[PDB]
């Protein structure tokens, strides 16, 4: 477990290794919003 | 005389008429208002 | 056995040397096109 | 349970809305 | 083309989302409440979990008979008491 | 394991057998054995011919 | 001549979305309901009474695991209609009697029929050679030879295969341990020619692409292309060049490549369907009779085939109490075929 | 401009309707316990 | 005599590589 | 907005990073926001490593790969690899995760805001593709950073605690090491090891200081090779033998890292020194064997004279003769007579496993040790059924080392993919028919037939 | 301090947040940039000074 | 079939006592179980030692009987050889010897008697597949 | 090995008839005139 | 009414949204309730 002052943002912390692949499919988003030109 | 299963057969012998019978009712009528132009 | 096993590990040194030094033989210059890359 | 699906919810849309934003406001996406 | 309505055009427009914003979430309720409220079962006859087995058997409700085979099913599930 | 034609192989059954499990991943090839007869029984072509097509 | 036949044939052959033609009256029913039944009995209806398994989402199963199962073995080759003698009208208890099954294989070759008759019909308005209907014959002796023929020569549907992902790889390891099937010179064949296939599709592919004419400025090559032109898009010649001197033959008749690949990859599975055929009736490729004669007389005597063999033996022995349940086979601890320590 | 009820309609909707239907089935399934 | 048969229809298959490589009939443009 | 469609930039939106080949700003952002992203990734799952982690159970019971990294250099455990402090994970984490802010900033900065090329506004950052020396130089930079970073790792294990020893004397823990490798006769001597059975080439490396050592060699060797290529430009064999071209050296860089990840690959699978049992579980051979220890114990402790015992082949059930004549396990252990492991060596004569000590010797750590690696051997399913492919549910694990052995096999062979697709690329365009053959001259045309 | 700490990391993550959706929005915005630029200065320099304010309250919370 | 309060019903001790456990001790029983004992007695057998199994029949016949709650209880603090001869803490996970089996360092009487518990209910459950291993799979 | 007899007859008709016809066709394919 | 008023790219990205709950629910029902072993 993480130090008890920080348990708080134990469902933060269970989210974040996921964000690195939002941003490629925020690429994908992002080449929508442009039309894949 | 008419076993259950035959009483069956005649069954899946009406169901089988009635869908066909509706699916050709149903698209010759739609053919008939849908023509196609020609000339 | 020793021999053996001399003159197979010289057919492949021989082998070996051949393909290094000829890929090192100006091999991007070798095709029909744009020659010039060095 | 409540917790992960709301900070998922928020990270998760803020990319959507970078892009978003950006198109609204005729940015140079 | 062939002269049906273009689908970019369709799903790009208000009044395809004002049907379907209310369509869509109306379906996956339904077939929601079809589990949640064990429908499901009752129509197909799937076993819910308590039903598997009677407390102490350990016998598979094997259909053994071809033209009984709807009274062994029955039995077999009043056996579950 | 008899893989070949004349030690009672047809073209379905035959093969090349794998090394011997004692060897294991040890590089065996013919001049590790101590004859031919050596090489043979502990399955040494396949060795040579794996490593030889896999490279070719 | 302009009676309703034909007002009605020009409805259905007009150009729309989705071509509809005769053959769609037969197609589309048959298709919609094969899948529908698949998709409603893999979401909810069980096998608990066919076959002792759970095969459905309702159950707790997932996309590899849920099926619809095959008819109990007491049902025999039972047509199992709704309305027939073992149901008799009940959805419930035909459900329940692995019915779906039933219904899915049957509207599912009515639907291939309908498939393949769409293939004729489209053909023949658009005016091209009706080769895609031609090579979609395999498809359809594949489906007929396993799914009808097989469960035909054996005791029942229930040993057909299974609507499902993990059934159906139940099927291919019961195929090994009962009938050898990995064996069979027809199963080699349809081997030959799925990987064959699959090697002419991705060769092909790729020599087209490797062989393109430049006809665009762009580094990416696809826009360099339009459909009405008339020329090569890519290079024959020099494509056949390469495979010569690569491989040492080459293609250098384009209608000769293409028409190969369709031989190859339709003869094989027709080569394997008849092999199925075979193994409807147990006339399997099973054993070298001269190999049994050998091991028999000379317990030193050794080869793969007797390895595979005993693969199989233990294969029947372990997974036949529970995939045979109508057989109440009772396998005591000690007649377990066994190896030393496993 | 454009008609809305056509076959391909019809088509899509045979599929489209009976899915998200399923698709909630399942997934009220997935929290059933035994 | 099996292996006799199995292994001559190889060397079969390996001399008409030989001839299908070497011997073929010339790919030609007209 | 600059050569950002295909009609301008000749690539299509799938293979738009192509189209930052020639526009060394953005493509510097590119490069920055992605090493944000491999920092975030580091950071972000030690939080949630640690988060999940629980401290009395084995790390590899619990997933964890970057918490075993950790401990590895002596943070947070002590003797026998049990965790005396998580703080330092928690560090590494929060530091690892707060960087990649920094990273990211940068890289949104330079890929969207700052100038889209360099060399107008800077000759030093800027840089031609085809300018030999600058690519030289700039290499010589990373290869100077680089050398930094192993002289990094030598300095962990010298002057700041140390590493975690599964060798040290007594039983594994953290030790300083003072006495490295410097002999190159040993340090290179492990490069030209052949890499099959019982020999397998630097995935041998068995003590810390033959590591250590040699990470002072490399970082010496780097640096050294950083300041060459500084102060030089290309001989000229060389300028004849490579394509000079951003995707020439992309297609290198990729064949590299492949053959990087494949050694990786197999340094997981099979090195117990730098991926300790403590932390990442049993090597397949170190389960294998641990297997036969533990039968070998129970039958012994039940009368069994485990020297003497025939197996049903005629090999011995517990112990026989490596091809060599070392005395090893028997049955299919066999194959693993080369592994080697702290809980197994003292049972190691000069030929090989000791009857007597085995008779005499075997410490009660050594059973629980045996046990516990067999039972946690590298086997299990996709969804982590601990086991093999017909163990029953009941146990979730798969083992540290299946999973980074089979992940980075899979990358490094896709990055073997994309150096041929690259260095074919970059061959066909430096000589300039990557986007087809000409039509009006054909060059097979103008060869004579084949036949 | 861990009203302190506790409130400063919740500023941290909120600040975060906030940047991460306004930099590059600002970035590649056409109008209002001069109030951008300073706006991102302004939180980039308070975003540094919340990690170290967390990170010196962490000895006096753990 | 359910689990029932019978089928959750097991013996207390030697003595004819019984104490029927919870729905959540049984999963707690179940969780504790694969936390500290499924790795090598998964499904009721024992990998290091297949001779010895954790069927109720085998656990009657071992020496202090552990077929019940405090047999186990007891075992799982000071277990011995099952004729009860040898102490055997130093080579199999214990309260005793929570410092070599790290697992056990955190698991209370409350836990003990819930891992307890699982192990006597299993075999109700599943029968011969309890401690039966792959024949029965 | 205990073989089968007739496999030799077997598989050397088998091999010998269809190339024979196929020898026959190509040989009688050449001999037309240019 | 109107053909055009939500830009597709929106559609696109608030559907696939959807499917990746959806499944991601689906995946996480593999670890609880029936099916999950437990
Ligand atoms: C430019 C490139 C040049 C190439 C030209 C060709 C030259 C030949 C290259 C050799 C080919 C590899 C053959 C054997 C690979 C091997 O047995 O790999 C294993 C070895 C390690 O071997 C093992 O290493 C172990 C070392 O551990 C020992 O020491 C440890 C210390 O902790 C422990 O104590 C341990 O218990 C103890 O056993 C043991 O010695 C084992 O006996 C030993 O087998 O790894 C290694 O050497 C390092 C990894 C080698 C690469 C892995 C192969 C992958 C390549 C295929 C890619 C696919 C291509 C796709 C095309 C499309
Ligand atoms: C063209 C599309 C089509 C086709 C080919 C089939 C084909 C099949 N379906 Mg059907 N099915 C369809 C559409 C179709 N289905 C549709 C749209 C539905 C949804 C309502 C169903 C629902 C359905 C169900 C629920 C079931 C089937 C089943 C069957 C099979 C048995 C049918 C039978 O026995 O008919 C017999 C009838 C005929 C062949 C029609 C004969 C018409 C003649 C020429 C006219 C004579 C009739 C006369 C006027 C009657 C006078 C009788 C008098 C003396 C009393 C069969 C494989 C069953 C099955 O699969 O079980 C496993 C089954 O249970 N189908
Ligand atoms: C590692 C992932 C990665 C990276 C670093 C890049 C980098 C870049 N891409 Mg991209 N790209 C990627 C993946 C990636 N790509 C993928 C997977 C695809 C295929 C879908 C593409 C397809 C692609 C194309 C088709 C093109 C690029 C181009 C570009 C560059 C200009 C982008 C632009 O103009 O923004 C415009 C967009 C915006 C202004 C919207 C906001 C974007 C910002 C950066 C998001 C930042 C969010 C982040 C959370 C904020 C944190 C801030 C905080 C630290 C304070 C840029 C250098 C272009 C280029 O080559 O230019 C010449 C170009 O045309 N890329
Ligand atoms: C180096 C790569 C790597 C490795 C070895 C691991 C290893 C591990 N991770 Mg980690 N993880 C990684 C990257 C990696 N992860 C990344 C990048 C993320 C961010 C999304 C995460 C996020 C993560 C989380 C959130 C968690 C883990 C956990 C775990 C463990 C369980 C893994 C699992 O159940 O897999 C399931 C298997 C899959 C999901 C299948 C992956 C298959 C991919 C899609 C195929 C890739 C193919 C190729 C690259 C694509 C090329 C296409 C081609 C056409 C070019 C395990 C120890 C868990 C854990 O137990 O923590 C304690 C845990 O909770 N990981
Ligand atoms: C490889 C990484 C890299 C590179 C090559 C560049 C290159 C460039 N940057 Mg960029 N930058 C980077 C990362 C990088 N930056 C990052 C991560 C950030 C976010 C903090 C920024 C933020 C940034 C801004 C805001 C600006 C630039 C600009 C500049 C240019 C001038 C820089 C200068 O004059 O330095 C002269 C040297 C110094 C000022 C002293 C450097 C002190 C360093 C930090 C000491 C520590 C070095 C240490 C070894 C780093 C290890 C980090 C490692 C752990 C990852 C130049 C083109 C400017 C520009 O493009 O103008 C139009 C500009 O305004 N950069
Ligand atoms: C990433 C780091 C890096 C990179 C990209 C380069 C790249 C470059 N270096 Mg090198 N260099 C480096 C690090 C690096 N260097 C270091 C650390 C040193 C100090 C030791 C040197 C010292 C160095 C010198 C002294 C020279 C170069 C030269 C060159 C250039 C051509 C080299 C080449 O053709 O290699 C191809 C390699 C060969 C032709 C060697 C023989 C190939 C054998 C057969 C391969 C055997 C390896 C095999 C795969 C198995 C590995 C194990 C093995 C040891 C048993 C090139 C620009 C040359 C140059 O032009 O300088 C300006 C040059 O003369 N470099
Ligand atoms: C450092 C590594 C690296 C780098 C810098 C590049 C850089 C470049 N490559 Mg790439 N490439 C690489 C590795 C790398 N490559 C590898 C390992 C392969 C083998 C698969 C390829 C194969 C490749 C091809 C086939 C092509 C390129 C192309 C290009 C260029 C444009 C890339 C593009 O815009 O993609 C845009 C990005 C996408 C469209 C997204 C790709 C989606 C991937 C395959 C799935 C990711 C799976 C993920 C890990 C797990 C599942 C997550 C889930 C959310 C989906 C660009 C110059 C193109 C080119 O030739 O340029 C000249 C081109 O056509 N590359
Ligand atoms: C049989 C029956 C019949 C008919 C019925 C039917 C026909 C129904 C329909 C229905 C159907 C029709 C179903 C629905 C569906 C689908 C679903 C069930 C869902 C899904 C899928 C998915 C989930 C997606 C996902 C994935 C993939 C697949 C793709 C991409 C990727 C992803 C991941 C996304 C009748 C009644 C007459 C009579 C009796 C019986
Ligand atoms: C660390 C820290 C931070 C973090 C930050 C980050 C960095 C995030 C970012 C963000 C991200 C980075 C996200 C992304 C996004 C969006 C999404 C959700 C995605 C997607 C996709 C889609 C859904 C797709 C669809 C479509 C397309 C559009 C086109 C084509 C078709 C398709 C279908 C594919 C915070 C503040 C929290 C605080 C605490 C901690
Ligand atoms: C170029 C671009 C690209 C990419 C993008 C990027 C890659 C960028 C980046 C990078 C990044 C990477 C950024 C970020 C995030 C991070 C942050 C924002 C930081 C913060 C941190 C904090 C806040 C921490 C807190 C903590 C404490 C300290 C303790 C424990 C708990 C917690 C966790 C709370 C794309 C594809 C879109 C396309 C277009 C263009
Ligand atoms: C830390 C470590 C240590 C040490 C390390 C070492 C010292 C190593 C090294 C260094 C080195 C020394 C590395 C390497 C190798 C190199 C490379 C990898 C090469 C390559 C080659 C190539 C690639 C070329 C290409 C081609 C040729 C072949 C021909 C012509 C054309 C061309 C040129 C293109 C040890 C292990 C003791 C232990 C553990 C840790
Ligand atoms: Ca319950
Ligand atoms: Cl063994
Ligand atoms: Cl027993
Ligand atoms: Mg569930």
């Amino acid at each position: 477990k993480l130090p008890e002052a920080y348990a708080i943002f134990d469902p933060l912390v269970d989210v974040l290794p996921v964000i690195p692949v939002l941003f490629l499919a925020l690429a994908f988003v992002w080449q929508a919003a442009v039309g894949f030109r | 005389t008419i076993t259950p299963s035959l009483k069956g057969f005649f069954i899946g012998l009406l169901s089988g008429a009635v869908v066909l019978g509706l699916t050709f009712a149903v698209l010759i009528a739609i053919s008939q208002i849908d023509k196609v132009q020609r000339s | 056995m020793e021999t053996l096993k001399i003159t197979v590990y010289i057919v492949v040194t021989f082998f070996v040397l051949l393909f290094v030094f000829g890929f090192l033989s100006g091999d991007p210059a070798r095709n029909p096109k744009r020659k010039d890359l060095e | 349970v409540i917790a992960q699906l709301t900070m998922i919810a928020m990270i998760g849309i803020a990319g959507p809305m970078i892009i978003f934003l950006l198109a609204v406001r005729r940015g140079n996406l | 083309t062939t002269g049906e309505r273009p689908f970019s055009d369709i799903i790009t427009s208000v009044r395809y989302w004002v049907i379907h914003s209310i369509t869509i979430p109306a379906l996956f309720i339904a077939g929601w409440l079809f589990v949640s409220t064990g429908l499901a079962y009752d129509v197909f006859g799937t076993p819910r979990p308590d039903s598997y087995y009677a407390q102490e058997q350990r016998s598979i409700p094997l259909v053994t008979d071809r033209f009984e085979a709807k009274q062994q099913v029955e039995t077999f599930l009043e056996q579950l008491k | 394991v008899s893989g070949s034609l004349l030690y009672g192989n047809n073209i379905i059954t035959g093969a090349v057998v794998p090394s011997s499990n004692a060897i294991g991943l040890h590089f065996y090839p013919i001049w590790e054995a101590a004859s031919l007869d050596e090489w043979l029984y502990n399955g040494g072509p396949y060795q040579l011919i794996i490593f030889h097509f896999l490279l070719g | 001549e302009r009676g309703w036949f034909d007002i009605l044939d020009d409805w259905l052959k007009r150009d729309r979305f989705v071509f509809v033609g005769w053959s769609g009256i037969l197609l589309f029913p048959c298709a919609y309901l094969a899948l529908g039944g698949w998709l409603t009995g893999t979401t909810f209806v069980t096998s608990w009474y066919t076959h002792g398994l759970a095969s459905s989402y309702l159950e707790g199963c997932n996309f590899l695991t849920v099926a619809v199962s095959t008819p109990a073995n007491s049902m025999g080759h039972s047509l199992l209609l709704l309305w027939g003698p073992e149901a008799q009208g009940d959805f419930t208890r035909w459900c329940q009697l692995g019915g779906l099954w039933t219904f899915i294989a049957l509207h599912g070759a009515f639907g291939l029929i309908g498939f393949m008759l769409r293939q004729f019909e489209i053909a023949r308005l658009v005016g091209v050679r009706p080769y895609n209907a031609i090579a979609f014959s395999a498809p359809i002796a594949v489906f007929v030879s396993v799914f009808l023929i097989y469960p035909l020569g054996q005791s029942s549907w229930f040993f057909a295969p299974s609507f499902g992902v993990a059934a159906i790889f139940r099927f291919l390891l019961f195929f090994q341990g009962f009938h050898n099937w990995t064996l069979n010179p027809f199963h080699m064949m349809g081997v030959a020619g799925v990987l064959g296939g699959a090697l002419l599709c991705a060769i092909h592919g790729a020599t087209v692409e490797n062989t393109l004419f430049q006809d665009g400025e762009g580094a990416s090559t696809f826009r360099a292309f339009n459909p009405t032109q008339a020329e090569e898009t890519y290079s024959m010649v020099t494509a056949n060049r390469f495979w010569s001197q690569i491989f040492g033959i080459a293609f250098s008749n384009k209608r000769w490549l293409h028409f190969f690949m369709l031989f190859v990859p339709v003869t094989g599975l027709w080569m394997s369907a008849i092999g199925v055929v075979g193994l409807a009736l147990n006339l399997r490729s099973y054993d070298f009779i001269s190999q049994e004669i050998r091991a028999a007389e000379d317990p030193e005597f050794e080869t793969f085939y007797t390895k595979n063999l005993l693969l199989n033996e233990g294969i029947r022995a372990w997974m036949a109490p529970q995939d045979q349940p109508h057989e109440n086979f009772v396998f005591p601890e000690e007649v377990l075929p066994r190896g030393n320590a496993l | 401009s454009y008609p809305i009820f056509t076959v391909r309609w019809v088509a899509v909707h045979t599929l489209a309707v009976p899915t998200i239907f399923f698709l909630g089935a399942i997934a009220a399934m997935q929290f059933i316990q035994r | 005599m099996e292996t006799i048969t199995y292994v001559f229809i190889f060397a079969c298959i390996i001399a008409l590589f030989f001839f299908a490589i070497f011997f073929r009939e010339p790919p030609r443009i007209t | 907005a600059t050569n950002r469609d295909q009609e301008s930039s000749g690539f299509a939106w799938w293979a738009g990073n192509a189209r930052l080949i020639n526009l060394s700003g953005k493509l510097l952002g590119a490069h920055v926001a992605h090493a944000g992203l491999i920092v975030f990734w580091a950071g972000a799952m030690t939080l949630f490593e640690l988060a999940h982690f629980i401290p009395e159970k084995p790390m590899y019971e619990q997933g964890l790969i970057l918490i075993p990294h950790i401990a590895t250099l002596g943070w947070g455990v002590g003797p026998g690899g049990e965790v005396v402090d998580t703080f330092p994970f928690f560090v590494v984490g929060v530091v690892h995760l707060i960087s990649s802010a920094v990273l990211g900033f940068g890289g949104v900065y330079h890929a969207i805001r700052g100038p889209e090329t360099l060399e107008e506004y800077s000759s030093f950052f800027g840089y031609d593709w085809k300018d030999k020396n600058k690519m030289t130089t700039i290499l010589g930079f990373h290869l100077i950073v680089l050398g930094i970073g192993a002289l990094l790792l030598v300095a962990k294990a010298m002057f700041f605690g140390g590493l975690y020893d599964t060798w040290a004397p007594g039983g594994g823990d953290v030790r300083v090491i003072t006495n490295p490798t410097l002999d190159p006769r040993v340090i290179f001597g492990y490069l030209l090891k052949s890499p099959f059975g019982g020999e397998g080439w630097i995935v041998s490396v068995n003590n810390l200081e033959d590591v250590v050592g040699g990470h002072i060699w490399i970082g010496l060797i780097c640096i050294a090779g950083g300041i060459w290529h500084i102060l030089t430009t290309p001989f000229g064999w060389a300028r004849r033998a490579f394509i000079w071209s951003g995707e020439a050296y992309l297609s290198y860089s990729l064949g590299a890292l492949s053959m990087m990840g494949f050694i990786a690959t197999c340094f997981v699978w099979f090195n117990n020194t730098v991926y300790p049992s403590e932390f990442y579980g049993p090597t397949g051979p170190e389960a294998s064997q641990a297997q036969a220890m533990t039968f070998l114990i129970r039958d012994q402790k039940l009368g069994a004279n485990v020297g003497s015992a025939q197996g049903p082949t005629g090999l011995g059930k517990y112990l026989m003769r490596s091809p060599t004549g070392e005395i090893i396990f028997g049955g299919e252990t066999m194959r693993f007579w080369d592994f080697r492991g702290p809980w197994l060596e003292p049972l190691r004569g000069p030929n090989g496993l000791d009857l007597n000590k085995i008779k005499n010797d075997i410490q009660p750590w050594q059973e629980r040790r045996a046990a516990e690696y067999m039972t946690h051997a590298p086997l299990g399913s996709l969804n982590s059924v601990g086991g093999v492919a017909t163990e029953i549910n009941s146990v979730n694990f798969v083992s540290p080392r299946s999973w980074l052995a089979t992940s980075h096999f899979v990358l490094a062979f896709f990055f073997l993919v994309g150096h041929l697709w690259h260095a074919g690329r970059a061959r066909a365009a430096a000589a300039g028919f990557e986007k087809g053959i000409d039509r009006e001259s054909e060059p097979v045309l103008s060869m004579p037939s084949l036949d | 301090m861990t009203i302190l700490f506790q409130l400063a990391l919740a500023a941290l993550v909120i600040l975060s947040f906030v940047m991460v959706i306004g930099v590059p929005v600002a970035y590649a915005s056409p109008q209002d940039w001069d109030r951008s630029k300073q706006l991102i200065f302004l939180g980039s320099g308070l975003w540094i000074a919340l990690v170290l304010v967390v990170g010196v309250l962490n000895f006096f919370v753990v | 079939a359910e689990l029932t309060p019978e089928v959750l019903t097991v013996p207390l001790n030697s003595e004819g006592k019984t104490i029927t456990l919870t729905e959540k001790q049984y999963l707690e029983g179940k969780r504790l179980f694969q936390y500290a004992c499924a790795s090598c007695h998964v499904g009721g057998i024992t990998k290091t030692n297949p001779s010895l199994d954790l069927r109720t029949e085998t656990l009657a016949l071992a020496t202090p009987p552990r077929d019940n709650i405090e047999g186990l209880v007891d075992y799982m603090k000071n277990p011995t050889t099952y004729d009860g001869e040898q102490e055997i803490a130093e080579v199999h996970p214990s309260l005793r010897s929570a410092d070599i089996f790290p697992k056990m360092r955190n698991l209370t009487e409350k836990d003990l008697v819930a891992i307890a518990g699982h192990i006597l209910v299993e075999p109700k459950i599943l029968g011969d597949k309890w401690g039966g291993g792959k024949v029965y799979y | 090995m205990e073989v089968n007899q007739l496999g030799l007859i077997a598989t050397a008709l088998f091999v010998l008839v269809p190339s024979v016809f196929l020898i026959i066709l190509y040989v009688q394919t050449e001999s037309q005139q240019k | 009414s109107e053909g055009g008023r939500i830009p597709l790219w929106i559609v696109a990205t608030v559907a696939g949204m959807g499917v990746i709950v959806i499944v991601g629910l689906f995946f996480y029902g593999a670890y609880a309730g029936l099916g999950s072993s437990l």
